[PDB]
RNA sequence: AUCGAGAGG
């Protein structure tokens, strides 16, 4: 919903790193693959938290309450 | 609902012993130990080293249920010799293989500062 | 010293790559596991809400602010609730932190874990801070407000450890291996065609001597090597997070020596 | 569930040190029983498990559209490339012992879904609660604190087991068992049982000395009464006429 | 909600049957199973 | 067909032999056409059976039928079952169906007859005719509610 | 408490049959005539090639109770020989006149051995002590 | 009628049927305060005190078997043979 | 129907199932909440006022504890809302309905109650979860899942109910199913994909692990087993550390094709003492079996036994496969580059044939596409075998099948080389479109894939025209579960009515519930359907000069002579001339049953189900007495020929002094008779059977007292049995087809159909026919 | 070479529900059908304004996540914006027997 | 209560 906090697989903190995600899709043009690399997300089971995530909290902020 | 409490996997009870040691009748001079609030971190490392000592003919644990944090541990010694000691010496053992594997850690940190 | 030898070959603030030696296979399994496990760390564990407009559920921000990873060096100098004659607060069992974050901004307004405020006295201690390693300088994403929502929370972070909750852990992912070369023979691979060219040799293959070709079967040979790699989420140093690793079981050891003397 | 009809539900939740683990320290969040599939025959599952594992390294987007070219020999020549075995197999270790596994686990992230069954919502147990107005048996429903039925097929099984008082007790003490008082001249449940003063009348016979009492189930008697109002006399008689 | 939105409903063997002419019309696969199989069609 | 033949030497062989099968049942006609064995013809219509050979012979080729089906696959159901349900269809001399017409139509109590099919009209013909359930099947004790003459209350117990 | 029958045996045939550990040796008594063995060895423990020479003893025992774990300071028996395996006889057959057969199973490796009067210590016991020397 | 002692032609075996009801019957009666004949020792629980009065035969009950005409043999739980 | 027949009952719970490895066979958890809502009302006596006093002050909320407390005029104390100590005091003759507690039988089910075994009785075990775990064996039965699956829980309130739970529907006594005499129970799922791989020859144990598998029996006895291997390395076979497990004195001998002494690929089994001997345990052992290891140690030693045999063999299994592992991926179902191309032209040219026969056509019938639709069916198992033996022994998939716990040849054959042939409602894919079955395809088209010919496997992936095609024949699997359920319970329904009141009353015969004999003697014989095994009949088969070497001896002649080093006295049994007429009336016997039996048996088939199992009883006597072959015997001719005369009176079926009953009983054992007489002949009993006195005794004596046991118990309701055994396989063998999903299977489309004419005597038949020789 | 018409696509004969479903030509049809069903019972996000409705019986996963393997017609089927279910690191293994 | 819908094994 906003972002997922630690790694249900692991445990590694990777509700840190969606904004810099986000920058290095859009600023640095990198690809998906790179910028979750870039990110320190080695292990696969940290990478689909980031990887596979739907941010729906911004369409929850798109109402007047 | 009927999920039990996550803090009994590691506090006693009311009138509940860590150990409860009760003679085994099916071979001479054994014993069956139960461990409560314990698990497989110090049952496979105490049978590991009641495996390595030369008067020890039988150890062996296993947990009954995973629902309940015990486990139970069979110990065979040779006669003349207490199961007791036996557990005591593999304890003194585990705890001087952790000391020294504690300190050889600290001094290869303090080599690897940079 | 004596007996178990360590190698560091690799070490940063996070991971710790080393190889144990002179050791049996249970007492590194025994070592990860209570890493895992069993090494205590101060994590939120009561939110009080007193002001919520977000669009979050009042228990769905609790259990965020739960898994934040807070400092927890100086965790031995605290009290468990359960052991300390207080109440649901206090200051040397629990450390009370507080939120407040309000949408002033047009724009949508982030509430990160660095708006966390210690409000207890620590009493000279280095533990209770919100853990920051990224380089914008922000914690963790809480959550976000869009125009006069607002957030009035009160936290109270006591000491426990990972078997009760996994908020309390703080070993990410320990890497554990041993026996890169099949010599043991303790797995028997699965293959097509191949065996050797459908398995990717792994890293720690460099590090010990090939099995020859046919040289007979070594069955007197136990596991003695084991490669680790020791991550930490940042509540503890990993080079304490191993050192307390191993001290908490020395301790359960010594708990039951104790025990069974007393009997 | 998975998206190809592998439902199941959870036996046991094992903690993240008792879990098997691989050699980089990745601990299943889901263990599937491998009998599960050669009956199913649901290969599209571990085509989605590679795929996925595969997606999730690489860092795109698997596609699994239906009638694509897109081969199992394809997406295994691109997961060996990152340096795992084609196949998706991977060395796991024994979380109990920390001994590595003569058998390799197949092992991969698979999209699953919960579904709106729950034990929580489903679990219920009746210690004699409510009960109906018409027949005086145990209510139906889980939400009205009802009872389970004992139909005829239970029924059957019991006698099968040749257990009659087990039958009987699931029949009257568990349900109805109504007492009724019936003359022994007519055989209808006429008599005018009044209690408190040990007497017992039945008008039309003038029967005052043989009455009996039976204990029935409720539905019995209702069954009997509407017998009656149906003009149908279903006299229940004490003693054998004819052997 | 969507399959909600596309059913059909056959007030009513054979008709519970996928026919020929299904094909591109009506979604082989969804379909329920509580007795109602083949009556009720998605498009 | 093949057909195991007792050969002299005591064994037995797979002899074969040319059976002929028909396309529709006349019985009573084909087993005097000479040329054939009399004593071997034999019809999967039970029905036709009884009428040509008798209710014995009814029996037989009914259990026979019915094994052909129980057990075709591979399966298998011990004889006593199959046998008592072949012997429940015919101790009344004829085939008697498992349905309403054929085994409710008995002399057997108002109560247990009600409760498989047409309850009310068994009912309603009880009370005209009067008839007296001697309460001795299982669905009359268990209307009743009373302990059965089944099994552990098929006898009493005294002190 | 002593040997039943000791005798040399080359190897002619070695067999791995769908197991990887495990393998079916045939051998012919090198000094009698009418005399061979069939039998399941451990070829990871003991390998085995053709043509070897073998020298098979039956023990029946190393001089009921609890197996003990072996410990410094005895000798008991086994100690000259290379592969001990321990198992119970199942079976008797009289191959001809002049022939028995003994089949012994050391845990589910199986053993059939062939004579004529040199298999007459060898009772069903399960006392049997299969020693083996290079 | 009754079949009398001798030409009683019913198996002299106790069916599971009538060992199951011989067990239940006098473990209800000795949960409602029945003379115990037997030295029940440890034991507690009625139905273990039946089994054990059962296996020294010393139940005093008597099955009726009813013959289907409705004519009864009256077989004593000590005459009977429990297997 | 709906309010008399079948109510609603108080004191039931229903929950959600789930498995438990760590639970008796006979045992259920019950959820600890459940546990404190049902309850049994138990009356306080002097022995246990106590316990009982302790359980009302603990009130209804601690789990052990009292609802209320049942006084002796009728009025219940509720411990919630009012007082619950002080006088509350106990006195004799109250009730206290108390909260159900461990080991308390109660009934538990789960429908469609298709049978007796869908309900039995359980032990309770108070568990901290809501589900009722239950044993994996205890599955088959109830045909139950865990995936969803939620089960019924009955509490009995009466102490004679209890008993009747505990004595009759208990599960350890329901393990051998009377319906086809075998159990019902056997080693399922993981622990049967196991069993066979700790008992290869290739399996071997170090100590450490061994201690630990030995410590998981609850009833081994303290005694290290001598491993296999002594000297390089102790190393103990699996067979040896499972034998464990396998109560002592247990014989069991199975020979398959390859089986041998020596069991070259370990096919067949030898159990010896409770020692596993050689071969792989597998689902012929120790599964469902009709002469497995359950069959053995329930019809021997006790059911209780077997039950605790299922934990043992269940703890030990599970532990190893907890430390060895077992999985399950793509490259299972991956066959070899080499031996793929062949599969394709198993494919070519069966297709190509089938092209020739349309050449047939031109020139209702049918018997084309019937002839068309077997040999695409037999080009579909040929190309599977041909996968599946190029499959390697470490592939999981075939170890799955190799031990049986899950999936089949035709698995194999779906998943790796071809999904086959598409069919509805018995017919391949009819033309529902004009001259054709899709839009894509031209008029007039006959080729396998225009008709619903899958040539492709789910690992290559279906076309859209073989997907829409499967799914028309998939969609027949579900209709026939959801319609033609229906049809088949009405079916069971009609005869569990027609003989509700069957049983078998205590002067041996089989009434109805007016009285009228349906059966003399209960199936023919009078032997209950749980005591029987198939069993061989030696004297029918044969040679005639075989059979006579078996069972011929002359003291006069050399022809056929005891050798004297068989008997005692055997130096002196030439000539006496008694002897000879003792011994040649049995031979004479022997012929009139070997007349008989070829009578009764036209076709001479020899394995026939039969009450008592003889060779088990020679086997148990052999190794209990210890017999060396090499000693002369110590039986008398004249005890071996009149011990069997005299067993045969004690064979008692039916008691009577009048001469009907003594005609009947002579009737009812006749063909056991016969079997006895083939089994126990001077000659066998001398010379095969190298038994003695003490042996001979021994063997008599337990056949007497087995063939007493396997009688029918005057009570049971034949009936219900009979009709239920019927109508079962068939609801269960419908309901599935679904597991397929296109396969042809003519028993659920034109078998229940039939069963709809027989039972309902059809008086006009589908297709009518005559047969004539 | 008489051909008449051509299809857009032959994936476009499935329905809503089973458009979710992954490789549905690699899986037995049954297998295809039972996902139909129960993909109408996963839960997840049924609409953006749940938290206005008041609306029985409304289930929202905390975190919905998208599939890692999705078929081409999941983008006309809004299921990458409103997921129901997350993608779990699952072993086929018998590990315990549980 | 009635009626109806949808849904699980
Ligand atoms: N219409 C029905 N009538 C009677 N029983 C049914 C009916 N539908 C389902 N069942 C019960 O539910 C079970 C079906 O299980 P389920 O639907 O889970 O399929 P399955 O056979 O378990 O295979 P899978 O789980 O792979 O689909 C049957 O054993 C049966 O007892
Ligand atoms: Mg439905
Ligand atoms: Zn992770
Ligand atoms: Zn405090
Ligand atoms: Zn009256």
């Amino acid at each position: 919903m906003i972002v997922p906090v630690r790694c249900f697989s692991c445990g590694k903190v990777v509700g840190d790193k969606w904004e810099s995600y986000l920058n290095l899709l859009q600023e640095d043009e990198l690809d998906e693959g790179t910028a979750l690399s870039r990110l320190g997300l080695k292990r696969y089971c940290c990478r689909r938290m980031i990887l596979t995530h739907v941010d729906l909290i911004e369409k929850f902020l798109r109402y007047n309450p | 609902m009927n999920a039990p409490d996550r803090f009994e996997l590691f506090l006693l009870g009311e009138g509940e012993s860590k150990l409860k040691i009760d003679p085994d009748t099916k071979a001479p001079n054994a014993v069956v130990i139960t461990f409560e609030k314990e698990d497989h971190t110090l049952g496979n490392l105490i049978r590991a080293e009641l495996l390595n000592d030369r008067k020890v003919l039988f150890a062996a644990y296993k947990v009954e249920h995973p629902f309940f944090a015990r486990f139970k541990l069979r110990i065979q010694t040779t006669e003349g010799y207490d199961p007791k000691d036996a557990l005591k010496n593999a304890c003194n053992s585990i705890i001087n293989k952790l000391g020294a594997l504690k300190t050889n850690f600290e001094t290869e940190w303090n080599l690897q500062t940079l | 010293e004596e007996g178990p030898q360590v190698k560091i070959r690799e070490a940063s603030k996070d991971n710790v790559d080393f190889i144990l030696s002179n050791v049996d296979l249970a007492m590194a399994n025994s070592l990860r596991r209570v890493m895992i496990a069993e090494i205590p760390t101060l994590a939120i564990d009561s939110v009080e809400v007193e002001t919520n407009t977000t669009v979050l559920a009042d228990e769905f921000i609790a259990h965020r602010l739960g898994l934040i990873p807070l400092q927890s060096m100086d965790i031995e100098q605290l009290e468990y609730s359960r052991d300390c004659f207080c109440e649901d607060h206090c200051d040397k069992c629990s450390v009370v932190l507080t939120l407040q974050a309000f949408g002033e901004s047009e724009s949508t307004t982030n509430v990160y874990s660095k708006d966390l405020v210690i409000v207890s006295n620590l009493m000279g201690r280095n533990i209770g801070h919100p853990i920051i390693q990224d380089k914008e300088g922000n914690g963790v994403l809480i959550c976000k407000l869009r125009k006069g929502q607002e957030l009035k929370l009160t936290c109270v972070a006591k000491k426990g450890i990972a078997k009760e909750h996994a908020k309390w852990g703080p070993a990410a992912a320990i890497e554990f291996e041993y026996d890169p070369w099949n010599k043991l023979k303790h797995t028997d691979y699965w293959y097509e065609q191949d065996s050797a060219k459908e398995w990717p040799q792994s890293k720690n293959c460099e590090y010990e001597d090939p099995p020859n070709e046919g040289d007979p079967f070594d069955y007197k040979a136990q596991a003695d090597t084991f490669y680790m790699n020791v991550e930490s989420v940042g509540s503890i140093p990993v080079d304490q997070v191993v050192v307390r690793g191993i001290d908490t079981l020395q301790k359960k050891v010594a708990s039951i020596l104790l025990a069974l003397t007393q009997m | 569930a998975s998206r190809h009809g592998q439902k199941g539900t959870i036996g046991i939740t094992y903690r993240r040190e008792d879990m098997p683990f691989t050699a980089e320290g990745i601990v299943p969040d889901l263990i599937i029983n491998p009998h599960a599939i050669p009956s199913r025959m649901t290969v599209a599952h571990l085509i989605e498990c590679l795929l996925s594992k595969v997606a999730a390294l690489s860092g795109n987007e698997g596609d699994a559209s239906p009638f694509t070219d897109i081969t199992v020999e394809g997406i295994s020549k691109l997961l060996r490339e990152h340096g795992y075995q084609s196949r998706g197999f991977e060395v796991m270790y024994n979380g109990h012992t920390g001994k590595k596994l003569m058998a390799q686990i197949f092992f991969g992230p698979t999209y699953y879904q919960r579904l709106r069954h729950m034990v929580d919502d489903k679990i219920h147990a009746r210690a004699r609660g409510p009960m109906q107005v018409l027949t005086r048996q145990p209510v139906e429903g889980r939400s009205r604190d009802g009872g389970l039925r004992f139909g005829e097929m239970e029924r059957d099984c019991m006698i099968a087991h040749g257990a009659a008082s087990f039958l009987k007790e699931r029949l009257m003490e568990a349900s109805d068992a109504f007492r009724v008082h019936i003359c022994g001249i007519c055989g209808l449940m006429t008599v005018i049982a009044k209690l408190n003063h040990n007497q017992f009348e039945c008008k039309g016979c003038d029967n005052k000395i043989d009455i009996y009492q039976i204990h029935i189930p409720y539905a019995a008697k209702l069954l009997f009464q509407e017998l009656m109002a149906m003009n149908i006399t279903p006299r229940l008689y004490t003693d054998r006429s004819r052997d | 909600t969507l399959s909600h939105l596309r059913r059909t409903n056959t007030p009513i063997a054979k008709p519970r049957q996928l026919h020929n002419t299904h094909w591109g019309l009506v979604c082989p696969a969804e379909t329920p199973e509580g007795q109602a199989c083949g009556l009720v069609k998605n498009l | 067909y093949d057909r195991k033949v007792p050969s002299p030497t005591g064994e037995y062989v797979k002899e074969p032999e040319w059976v002929l099968e028909t396309d529709g049942v006349n019985l009573s006609e084909v087993m005097t056409v000479p040329g054939i064995d009399p004593t071997r013809i034999y019809t999967n219509s039970f029905i036709d059976i009884m009428e040509v050979l008798g209710i014995e012979a009814g029996r037989a080729a009914l259990y026979k039928e019915v094994y052909n089906v129980i057990a075709s696959d591979g399966s298998y159901v011990n004889y006593r079952h199959m046998a008592l349900l072949v012997d429940v269809m015919t101790t009344q001399g004829g085939l008697t169906s498992v349905t309403r017409h054929g085994f409710n139509r008995s002399n057997t109590g108002a109560l247990m007859r009600c409760s498989f099919e047409e309850t009310v009209e068994i009912l309603f013909e009880a009370g005209a005719s009067a008839e007296l359930d001697d309460c001795r099947g299982v669905s009359e004790n268990v209307i009743l509610g009373q302990m059965a003459p089944i099994g552990t209350g098929a006898f009493d117990v005294m002190i | 408490s002593n040997t039943l029958f000791d005798d040399i045996f080359q190897v002619s045939e070695v067999d791995p049959g769908r197991y990887n550990k495990v393998c079916r040796i045939e051998a012919a008594s090198t000094t009698q005539d009418q005399c061979k063995l069939t039998l399941d060895i451990n070829v990871e423990l003991f390998p085995v090639a053709a043509q070897d020479s073998l020298t098979v003893t039956i023990a029946s025992s190393l001089n009921t109770r609890s197996w003990r774990p072996p410990q410094a300071g005895d000798r008991s028996l086994a100690d000259d020989y290379d592969y001990v395996m321990y198992g119970t006889a199942y079976k008797f057959e009289e191959v001809s006149k002049d022939l028995i057969a003994v089949y012994y199973s050391f845990g589910g490796l199986l053993m059939r051995l062939e004579g004529n009067y040199r298999n007459l210590n060898n009772l069903k016991q399960e006392n049997a002590y299969l020693l083996i020397r290079r | 009628k009754a079949i009398p002692k001798d030409q009683r032609a019913t198996t002299p075996y106790m069916t599971k049927y009538e060992r199951a009801r011989i067990l239940g019957t006098r473990a209800l009666q000795i949960s409602m305060n029945a003379p115990v004949f037997v030295d029940l020792e440890g034991e507690t629980d009625p139905l273990r005190i039946a089994m054990k009065e059962l296996a020294e035969k010393k139940i005093p009950l008597v099955i009726r078997r009813y013959l289907p005409d409705g004519s009864f043999e009256d077989w004593s739980v000590e005459e009977l043979i429990v297997d | 129907r709906g309010n008399l027949m079948g109510k609603r009952v108080d004191f039931s719970a229903r929950t959600v199932i789930s498995g438990d490895p760590n639970l008796e066979l006979d045992q259920v958890g019950v959820p600890k909440s459940i546990a404190k809502t049902l309850t049994y009302p138990e009356v306080v006596t002097p022995y246990n006022i106590d316990r009982l006093t302790q359980l009302v002050r603990n009130g209804p909320n601690e789990h052990p504890g009292a609802k209320y407390v049942i006084r002796d005029s009728g009025d219940r104390i509720d411990l919630r809302y009012s007082k619950r100590a002080g006088d509350i005091q106990l006195q004799y003759g109250w009730k206290v309905e108390r909260h159900i507690m461990d080991n308390d039988p109660v009934l538990f089910n789960r429908q469609p109650s298709l049978h007796k075994m869908s309900m039995m009785a359980h032990r309770v075990k108070v568990i901290p979860y809501s589900t009722f775990r239950l044993n994996l064996s205890v599955t088959s039965p109830y045909n139950a899942d865990f995936d969803g699956d939620e089960m019924n829980l009955h509490v009995p309130q009466s102490e004679e109910t209890r008993a009747e739970l505990s004595q009759l529907c208990a599960v350890p006594l329901q393990i051998v199913s009377p319906q086809s005499n075998k159990p019902c129970m056997g080693i399922v799922q993981d622990t049967l994909c196991g069993i066979r791989k700790l008992t290869l020859r290739d399996t071997f144990i170090e100590l450490d692990q061994v201690l630990n598998m030995l410590y998981w029996v609850p009833d081994w006895d303290g005694v290290i087993p001598t491993p296999a291997i002594i000297k390089p390395k102790p190393l103990w076979s699996g067979k040896q550390i499972l034998s464990v497990a396998i109560p002592n004195g247990i014989h069991l001998q199975r020979f398959d094709e390859g089986t041998t002494l020596l069991s070259p690929k370990d096919n067949g089994m030898l159990i010896i003492d409770g020692q596993i001997i050689f071969g792989v345990v597998e689902k012929k052992t120790v599964g469902s079996s009709n002469g497995g290891l359950i069959h053995v140690v329930t019809r021997e030693k006790g059911p209780q036994v077997c039950a605790k045999l299922f934990g043992n063999i269940q703890k030990v299994v599970n532990f190893w496969l907890l430390h060895n592992g077992f999985s399950t991926g793509i490259g299972d179902t991956i066959a070899d580059g080499p031996t793929m191309r062949e599969i394709t032209e198993t494919i070519a040219e069966a297709k190509k044939k089938v092209l020739d026969v349309t050449k047939e056509a031109q020139a209702l019938r049918e018997s084309f596409e019937d002839n068309v639709v077997r040999f695409l069916n037999e080009a579909r198992d040929k190309a599977g075998r041909l996968a599946e033996v190029n499959l390697k022994d470490l592939n999981n998939v075939k170890q799955m099948v190799m031990a049986g716990s899950k999936g089949s040849f035709i698995n194999i054959a779906q998943m790796s080389a071809c999904v086959g042939q598409q069919s509805v409602e018995g017919k391949r894919i009819a033309f529902g479109f004009v001259d054709r079955t899709l839009p894509h395809f031209s008029k007039d088209d006959y080729s396998p894939e225009s008709k619903g010919f899958v040539e492709n496997s789910y690992l290559r992936g279906l076309t859209p025209q073989e997907f829409f095609f499967h799914a028309m024949g998939g969609r027949e699997g579900l209709i026939d579960t959801a319609v033609k359920t229906a049809e088949t319970g009405y079916i069971q329904r009609r005869l569990v009515k027609a003989l509700e009141d069957i049983m078998v009353h205590y002067d041996n015969t089989t009434r109805n519930s007016l009285g009228n004999v349906i059966q003399f003697i209960y199936g023919e014989d009078g032997m209950d359907a749980a005591h029987i095994e198939k069993q061989s009949l030696d004297t029918i088969g044969g040679s005639d000069a075989a059979f006579e070497k078996r069972y011929r001896v002359d003291l006069l002649n050399t022809d056929h002579t005891l050798d004297p080093s068989l008997l005692e006295s055997g130096s002196e049994i030439l000539g006496d001339l008694k002897l000879q007429v003792l011994l040649d009336e049995e031979y004479k016997q022997l012929v009139k049953d070997r007349k008989f039996l070829r009578e009764v048996f036209v076709d001479g088939e020899a394995n026939w189900p039969l009450p008592v199992n003889i060779r088990r009883i020679i086997q148990n006597a052999q190794q209990t007495f210890h017999i060396d072959h090499t000693k002369p015997s110590d039986l008398t001719i004249k005890d071996i020929v009149l011990g069997v005369k005299d067993l045969q009176e004690n064979l008692l079926v039916l008691r009577g002094k009048n001469e009907i009953i003594q005609n009947a009983q002579r009737d009812a054992v006749t063909l056991f008779c016969c079997l006895l007489r083939s089994r126990l002949a001077t000659r066998r009993v001398l010379q095969e059977y190298r038994l003695t006195k003490q042996a001979f005794d021994w063997v008599l004596s337990n056949i007497e007292a087995q063939f007493l046991r396997s009688v029918v118990h005057p009570g049971e309701m034949v009936g219900v049995l009979a009709a239920q055994s019927i109508g079962e396989p068939a609801t269960q063998m419908t309901l599935n087809t679904f597991h397929f999903a296109g396969v042809a299977s003519k028993k659920v489309t034109s078998g229940v159909p039939r069963l709809k004419e027989i039972l309902n005597v059809a008086k006009n038949m589908k297709t009518p026919s005559l047969t004539v020789y | 070479t008489t051909f008449t018409h051509c299809e857009i696509h032959p994936s476009m004969i499935l329905g809503v529900a089973a458009s979710i479903i992954p490789f549905p030509d690699h899986n037995q049809s049954p297998r295809n059908t039972y996902q139909s069903a129960m993909g109408k019972q996963a839960m997840g996000v049924f609409l953006t304004n749940y938290n206005v409705r008041m609306d029985t019986m409304a289930n929202i996963l905390y975190y919905p996540q998208k599939p890692l393997g999705t078929t081409r017609a999941m983008e006309y089927l809004k299921f990458r914006e409103l997921p129901a279910g997350q993608n779990a690191i699952v072993a086929i293994a018998c590990y315990s027997g549980y």
